[PDB]
């Protein structure tokens, strides 16, 4: 694994994914932090978002473990920071990178996917009223990520 | 003669005198990498219930995995991670943010 991740890093370095980093949480090169910048497309526009990364001992043949540490509201991510996305459980595979997954991520924050929520009550109001949605995801954007 | 891309299982190139396989679906792995990979894939299938397939475009895989696992494994030097001055920098920064964001309670602490 750690030759693996050193080798991601350095990519990392010379060529992240627009609007994203990815490093070491000091001296430990199997926990990172990575930032989200909210993407344009989203009602996080503005807002930069903190998560952790936790890599297994069987990098890259088993998922890095992923969630938010900046409180968000989102039909997909819940109070614990958990995220609800394909790619970090069945979908996995070690041709992918944290690169990728964080393109991932941007993506669901554009576009959720309410019939397979982690809160419901979020998803009731995504699927029945966008209006008061995106308000909530802003004014919740604005008072933590900003 | 030895290809000029990049093993996507290990993130290095091939050189002389290294192992490598083509897959029937045009892709390289060094030969250790790609065992590794199928021995995982045999795991979770039977977790669940051949299912084993190519970890770039999904295709199924026919192989020997004895065969693979005898091939020498790469000498490969590890990258060192010197960041510049500039990673330096933006690093700095965003401790700073980090920081604003912990006191308006919007740092989620599962404590
Ligand atoms: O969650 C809250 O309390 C808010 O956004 O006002
Ligand atoms: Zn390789
Ligand atoms: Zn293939």
């Amino acid at each position: 694994a750690l030759k693996r991740i050193h080798k991601e890093l350095n990519d990392l370095a010379r060529d992240p994914p627009a609007q994203c980093s990815a490093g070491p949480v000091g001296d430990d090169m199997f926990h990172w932090q990575a930032t989200i910048m909210g993407p344009n497309d989203s009602p996080y526009q503005g807002g930069v978002f903190f998560l952790t990364i936790h890599f297994p001992t069987d990098y890259p043949f088993k998922p890095p473990k992923v969630a938010f540490t900046t409180r968000i509201y989102h039909p997909n991510i819940n109070s614990n920071g958990s995220i609800c996305l394909d790619i970090l459980r069945s979908q996995w595979s070690p041709a992918l990178t944290i690169s990728k997954v964080l393109l991932s991520i941007c993506s669901l924050l554009c576009d959720p996917n309410p019939d397979d929520p982690l809160v419901p009550e979020i998803a009731r109001i995504y699927k029945t009223d966008r209006e008061k949605y995106n308000r909530i995801a802003r004014e919740w954007t604005q008072k933590y990520a900003m | 003669n030895i290809p000029h891309g990049q093993c996507v299982i290990c993130l290095y190139g091939f050189q002389e005198k290294e192992a490598f396989t083509k897959t029937p679906c045009y892709h390289y792995f060094h030969c250790h990498c790609l065992a590794r990979a199928i021995q995982h894939m045999e795991q979770e299938l039977k977790a669940q219930g051949v299912g084993v397939q190519c970890p770039v475009c999904r295709e199924p895989l026919v192989y020997d995995l004895a065969s693979l696992k005898a091939a020498p494994e790469p000498q490969q030097p590890m990258e060192l991670y010197q960041p510049s001055a500039e990673s330096l920098r933006q690093q700095e920064e965003r401790k700073r943010l980090y920081q604003r964001q912990q006191e308006r309670g919007g740092i989620i602490d599962l404590e």
